[PDB]
């Protein structure tokens, strides 16, 4: 559709791409023993531990408050992965960053379980929002499966599998229902379906099927335009 | 709508029947000031001046927050 | 000493082997157990963590569960030299003769 | 066979310009009922060409509307009259969607067809859902390069005459006389041969044609006329972005000129990324050039086309109000707010949906 | 017959700034504020207002001083 | 076979945060206040008329 | 409380026109989650 065309897009002063060392003017320079007398600096050997107990903790405590739901501490653990991963499969060179990329991303990874020790860090807030609308959906398929009823999807692949019955029944001449075919089959039915959850089917027409929907409606006198006026 | 707004419902609770009932479906002009005085929830009701502390108060709070972990 | 379990609240139960062959059980079950481990039967005293689909994070995770069913509490710098079933049965023994000899647990 | 159907006739020189037929090709969709879209070719140009565009499975846009591959009068197999007046060809159209029982339309173009179709919305707003041009603009474009290279090939092509001249001394012609590839092919194509094999003639009127064209005044297809006006509906224009028909430096402006609803670059006027070639013109050879024309083309036919101006895209039907004007409404005891305009069915006049579904409703209550 | 549309329009237009200036304003130059000038020019217009306003109000007080 | 399927009981729920709401969010954003500074400006006041006001 | 209507026009079902219905729900919902907040400061502010 649309392609960067400036050729010199990803150039810096210090190279294509380059994230990990940018050009400044203060570089680092070497140290010789014989003529140091004395040093103020922050880099240590500890990095590599403390990217070892960072993970321990975020790990433990935010399990927590998982309540012991194994299906969600497997997710988390996977999600967990991909945090600490990030300097590994990077393409910006993490073992060339200006004064060690290892100290940067520890100290990075602290202030996130800072958060994570207080229960207050975006990602389990957003884990406790995603899982509980999760289960309920879950909930209420359980609830209508102990009535003997049948749940919205299991009507979809019923319906799904006797039109791929249908469909082969008349393909003869080929004999490759191929996955593109069982794709628009059930994309078909989904827009149909989807369409239908804010138009129910009210007859034999199905779903979203009345014309009449689609004539000049107007604000129902209980609830009004409540933002703006209407004329 | 708000606890106040359903206050003012129950207390016009007659005012409302004389008008919408009555007055709102007859014709000529006492149709037409029922059907302008009618009684119910509010068109363009939105109370700026509420929308604007809650804007306000969570933009400079986000500040506080930048201002204050240091 | 309880824990939450499929949101019910179960009491922990802690395990002492102070046996050869009672270790190499637990720690195949504990590998075996793992959502993350490939070739569960084909895992023996000798095998490889990372050839079963175990990295690093993988062996921390480990780790914490030795802590939860046997209550070590084992450090940072103990963790990332278990790369093998056989490093699990290892130290295990070595934390009950620390235990068995100077009455105290190893320094965490 | 089903999905490709075209009607066959033969022209007629029509003395007046109400009695004009239209004939072109048909492209049923893959389902039962939707709505219809008409869809003019370059001039000159053959509708065949197109057939591939609109019968692409990876493209799918028959899964959206039935298409017309429609002839233009004095083009391929439709009448014949010496007027091109777009007010003349415009009336064209609405018969023949009256006599294929059409109740409104999707209109598209390429180049001049697409001036051809944003001038029946300007003339008949109320039948047409939307326009969608493609490179081409509601401009004058008699001076342009590119049409005055037309506009000097279709005069050579008056020279030769069928009679007399042989089948090499035509194809001598055209490659000395037309230099652009694309322009030879479409014309030697367009040449066919009569029943009895009494001589070979072009399936556009060539006369009618080039005196439009030498002629070189308003009504020039070239040119765009003031009275034509402005079209009320939604347009969506797609051009190269290196076009000999469109320049993105100025010709742009006549489609906020001309289309009241046009919002802009980005939203309704889009390029395709692409080289200076003067090829570029004919999308549907390049595959690059053709997918993005797609894309777009089904996202106006999806969201866009036949959506109230006020509305943004087809979601916001059923959930969006549009504020009424106060004493527009001819009940008295009506209390003005706001409304969701009706949209109606595609061809519902001539069939009896709505007669049918009230009964219906009437059953459930 | 006139355009019964546009009746009462001016007074429905002040009625809706009363309700909410700032709405009213910021959606009604929307299209025009796309364009904004530079640091220089929004502090010029800022510095010159406020400017003429405090001389209007130095003005009110000494025809206070006139009164008395 | 497949037919004789069944499901097993779910969680009732997740952890509910008690500081964490959807009008007061604990954590801060842009995002939210956008969603306050259009409730305060309000929608777009679309006209429906033919020509502008001025 | 209930709401006197003159039956004018006819309200469009719920069913097939939800999102009309909605906002006055929201807007409540938001006071109460204030009202959560006012009463858990009683100590602080006490
Ligand atoms: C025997 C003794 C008798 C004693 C009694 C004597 C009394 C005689 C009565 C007989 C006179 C009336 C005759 C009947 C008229 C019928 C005509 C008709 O059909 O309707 C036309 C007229 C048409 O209006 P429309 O078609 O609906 O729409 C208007 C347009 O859309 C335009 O609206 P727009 O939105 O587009 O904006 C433009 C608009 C508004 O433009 C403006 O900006 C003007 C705003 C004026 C008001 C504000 C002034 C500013 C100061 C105040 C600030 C307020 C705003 C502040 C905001 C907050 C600030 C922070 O322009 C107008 O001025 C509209 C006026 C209506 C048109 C009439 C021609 C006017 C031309 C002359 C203009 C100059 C006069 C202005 C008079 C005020 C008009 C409202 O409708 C009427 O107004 C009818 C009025 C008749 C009412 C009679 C009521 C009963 C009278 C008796 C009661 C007792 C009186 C006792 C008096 C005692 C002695 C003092
Ligand atoms: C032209 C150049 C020169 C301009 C010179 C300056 C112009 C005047 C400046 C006035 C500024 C005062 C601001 C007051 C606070 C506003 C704060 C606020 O958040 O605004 C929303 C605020 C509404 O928030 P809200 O309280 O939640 O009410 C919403 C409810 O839903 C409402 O429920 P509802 O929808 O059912 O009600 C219908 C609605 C629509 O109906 C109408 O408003 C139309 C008819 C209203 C009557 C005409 C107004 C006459 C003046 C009012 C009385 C004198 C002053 C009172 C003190 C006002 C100052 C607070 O009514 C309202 O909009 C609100 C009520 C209006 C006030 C009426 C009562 C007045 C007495 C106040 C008693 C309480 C205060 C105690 C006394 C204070 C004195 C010690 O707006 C107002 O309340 C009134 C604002 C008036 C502004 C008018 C002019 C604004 C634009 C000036 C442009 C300046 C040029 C520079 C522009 C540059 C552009 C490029
Ligand atoms: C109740 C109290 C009543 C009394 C007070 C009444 C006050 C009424 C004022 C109401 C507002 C004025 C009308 C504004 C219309 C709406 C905005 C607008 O213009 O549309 C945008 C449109 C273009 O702006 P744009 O689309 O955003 O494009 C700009 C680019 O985005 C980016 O920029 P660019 O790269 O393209 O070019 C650089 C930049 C150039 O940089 C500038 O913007 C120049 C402004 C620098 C600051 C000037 C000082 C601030 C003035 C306000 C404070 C007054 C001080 C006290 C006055 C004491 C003496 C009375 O261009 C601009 O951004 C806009 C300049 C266009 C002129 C702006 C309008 C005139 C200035 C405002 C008039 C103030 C009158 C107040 C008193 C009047 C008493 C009768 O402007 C035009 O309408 C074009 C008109 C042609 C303007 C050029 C020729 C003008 C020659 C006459 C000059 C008159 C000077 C008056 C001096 C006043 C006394 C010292
Ligand atoms: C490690 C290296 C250094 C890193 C430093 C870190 C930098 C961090 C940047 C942080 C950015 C903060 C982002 C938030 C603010 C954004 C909002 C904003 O207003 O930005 C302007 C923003 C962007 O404007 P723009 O059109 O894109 O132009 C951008 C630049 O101006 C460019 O325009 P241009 O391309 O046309 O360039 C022409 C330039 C041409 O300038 C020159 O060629 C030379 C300038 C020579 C200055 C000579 C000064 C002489 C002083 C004499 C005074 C003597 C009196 C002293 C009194 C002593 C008493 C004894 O002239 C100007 O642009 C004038 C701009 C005014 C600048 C005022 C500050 C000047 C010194 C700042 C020093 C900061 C340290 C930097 C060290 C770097 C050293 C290498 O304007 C807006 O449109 C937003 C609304 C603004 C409404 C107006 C009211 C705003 C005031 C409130 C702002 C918010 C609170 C305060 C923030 C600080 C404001 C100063
Ligand atoms: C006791 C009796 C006393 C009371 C009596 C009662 C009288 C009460 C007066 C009320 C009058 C009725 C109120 C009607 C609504 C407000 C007036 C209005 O024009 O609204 C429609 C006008 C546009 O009409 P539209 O057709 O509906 O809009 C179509 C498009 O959406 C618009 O955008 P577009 O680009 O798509 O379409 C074209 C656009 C092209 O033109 C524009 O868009 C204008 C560009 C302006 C935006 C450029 C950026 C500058 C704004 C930045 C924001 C700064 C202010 C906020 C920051 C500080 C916070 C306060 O509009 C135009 O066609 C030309 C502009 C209209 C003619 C020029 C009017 C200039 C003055 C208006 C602004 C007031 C300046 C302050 C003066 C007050 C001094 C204190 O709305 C505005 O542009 C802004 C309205 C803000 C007005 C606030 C002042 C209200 C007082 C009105 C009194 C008359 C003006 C006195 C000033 C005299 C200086 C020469
Ligand atoms: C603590 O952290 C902080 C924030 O939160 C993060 C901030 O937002 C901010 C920013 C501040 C804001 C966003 C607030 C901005 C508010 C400002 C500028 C002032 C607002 C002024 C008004 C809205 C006008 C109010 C006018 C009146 C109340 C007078 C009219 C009402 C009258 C006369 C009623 C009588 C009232 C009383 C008797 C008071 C009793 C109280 C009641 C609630 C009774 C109510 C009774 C009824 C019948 C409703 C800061 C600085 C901060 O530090």
């Amino acid at each position: 559709g649309y392609k960067i065309r400036n050729k010199s897009i990803f150039w810096t002063r210090a190279g294509w791409k380059n994230n990990w060392h940018p050009k400044n003017f203060n570089a680092p320079r070497p140290s010789y023993g014989e003529f140091t007398m004395g040093i103020r600096c922050r880099n240590d050997h500890h990095s590599f531990l403390r990217y070892v107990q960072t993970y321990r903790n975020m790990s433990r405590h935010c399990k927590q408050y998982f309540l012991g739901d194994k299906q969600l501490e497997e997710t988390f653990i996977l999600g967990l992965r991909s945090l600490f991963l990030v300097p590994y499969d990077s393409q910006c060179l993490t073992d060339q960053i200006k004064h060690g990329g290892e100290r940067r991303f520890v100290d990075q990874l602290d202030r996130d379980f800072e958060l994570i020790s207080y229960n207050t860090h975006p990602y389990q807030l957003f884990t406790y929002t995603v899982r509980n609308e999760h289960l309920a959906w879950k909930n209420e398929q359980y609830e209508k499966i102990q009535k003997g009823e049948k749940t919205f999807e299991q009507e979809l692949l019923d319906y799904l599998d006797e039109q791929v019955l249908a469909e082969k029944a008349k393909l003869r001449d080929g004999q490759n229902f191929s996955i593109e075919r069982m794709t628009e089959i059930a994309l078909h039915v989904f827009r149909k379906a989807r369409a239908g959850k804010v138009r129910p089917a009210q007859d034999v027409r199905g779903p979203d099927g009345n014309v009449n929907d689609f004539l000049e409606q107007r604000r129902p006198f209980e609830h009004p335009n409540p933002t703006g006026v209407t004329h | 709508m708000n606890p106040i707004q359903k206050a003012w419902l129950k207390i016009l609770e007659p005012v409302s029947y004389v008008i919408n009932e009555k007055m709102a479906k007859r014709t000529g002009i006492i149709g037409k000031l029922g059907r302008f005085f009618a009684i119910g929830p509010r068109e363009y009701g939105v109370h700026p001046i509420n929308r604007m502390f809650i804007f306000m108060n969570r933009k400079y709070m986000a500040f506080q927050a930048v201002a204050l972990h240091r | 000493l309880t824990q939450y379990v499929e949101g019910q609240i179960v009491n922990r139960n802690q395990l002492t082997l102070k046996k050869q062959e009672d270790i190499e059980q637990y720690v195949l079950k504990l590998v075996r157990g793992y959502f993350r481990t490939t070739n569960k039967q084909g895992l023996n005293i000798n095998s490889v963590l990372q050839d079963h689909g175990l990295d690093e994070f993988d062996s921390i995770e480990l780790a914490m569960q030795v802590e939860e069913d046997l209550g070590y509490v084992i450090s940072a710098e103990t963790i990332p030299v278990l790369n093998k079933v056989k490093h699990f049965v290892n130290y295990i023994n070595h934390v009950e003769q620390f235990k068995a000899e100077n009455g105290k647990a190893p320094i965490a | 066979s089903r999905i490709i159907n075209h009607l066959r006739g033969d022209p007629v020189y029509q003395d007046n310009t109400k009695d004009v037929s239209l004939r072109g090709t048909f492209l049923r969709g893959k389902y039962d009922d939707l709505p219809t879209m008409i869809f003019f070719t370059e001039a000159c140009d053959l509708t065949a060409n197109w057939i591939p565009f609109f019968t692409n499975p990876q493209y799918d846009i028959l899964a959206h509307r039935n298409v017309w591959l429609l002839n233009p009068r004095n083009f391929g197999n439709s009448d014949r009259h010496p007027s091109f007046d777009l007010q003349e060809m415009s009336d064209d159209v609405m018969r023949f969607m009256y006599s294929q029982k059409i109740s409104m339309a999707t209109l598209g173009g390429h180049g001049i067809g697409g001036k051809i179709a944003l001038a029946v919305g300007c003339y008949h707003a109320e039948r047409v859902t939307g326009v969608f041009s493609i490179d081409s603009s509601p401009m004058d474009q008699r001076y342009h390069e590119a049409f005055k290279e037309f506009k000097g090939y279709v005069n050579a092509l008056t020279e030769i005459n069928f009679k007399t001249w042989s089948d090499k001394d035509v194809k001598v012609f055209l490659k000395e006389n037309i230099k652009d590839p694309k322009w030879r092919s479409i014309f030697t194509n367009n040449i066919s041969k009569n029943a009895k094999t009494q001589s070979d003639s072009f399936n556009f009127e060539i006369n009618y044609l080039n005196h439009n064209l030498n002629f070189n005044k308003a009504d020039s297809l070239g040119n765009w006329a003031v009275k034509n006006g402005i079209y009320t509906g939604r347009a969506h224009f797609i051009f190269p972005e290196y076009s000999r028909w469109v320049h993105l430096a100025t010709n742009t402006l006549p489609m906020h000129k001309v289309c009241a609803r046009v919002k802009g670059f980005g939203h309704d006027i889009f390029y395709v990324q692409g080289d200076e070639n003067p090829l570029n013109h004919w999308v549907y050879d390049f595959e690059n050039y053709a997918n993005v024309v797609a894309s777009k083309l089904n996202k106006f036919l999806h969201s866009y086309d036949g959506v109230h101006a006020l509305l943004k895209d087809r979601t916001e039907i059923g959930n969006f109000m549009i504020p009424d004007r106060i004493k527009s409404r001819n009940d008295s005891k009506h209390i003005y707010g706001d409304y969701s305009p009706a949209h109606l069915h595609h061809n519902w006049r001539f069939n009896h949906i709505y007669e049918k579904h009230d009964e219906l409703d009437k059953k459930l209550n | 017959f006139p355009d019964r549309g546009n009746k009462r329009r001016w007074f429905k237009n002040l009625f809706r700034l009363i309700k909410n200036p700032m709405g009213y304003i910021f959606w009604k130059t929307y299209k025009a504020r796309l364009a904004k000038p530079s640091l220089i020019v929004t502090s010029m217009f800022i510095g010159f207002t406020l400017g003429f306003i405090k001389l209007k109000a130095q003005s009110i007080a000494y025809s206070k001083k006139q009164y008395a | 076979k497949e037919n004789t399927g069944s499901m097993k009981k779910p969680m009732a729920k997740a952890y509910e945060h008690p500081y964490n709401s959807e009008h007061h969010p604990l954590n801060f954003s842009a995002v939210k206040i956008a969603e306050t500074f259009h409730d305060f400006i309000g929608p777009e006041q679309v006209s429906p008329h033919y020509e502008s006001f001025a | 409380p209930k709401i006197v209507n003159p039956q004018l026009w006819p309200n469009p079902n719920k069913l097939r026109f939800a999102d009309l219905y909605k906002y006055q729900g929201v807007e409540m919902k938001k006071i109460n989650d204030s009202i959560k907040n006012y009463k858990a400061a009683k100590f602080y502010i006490g």
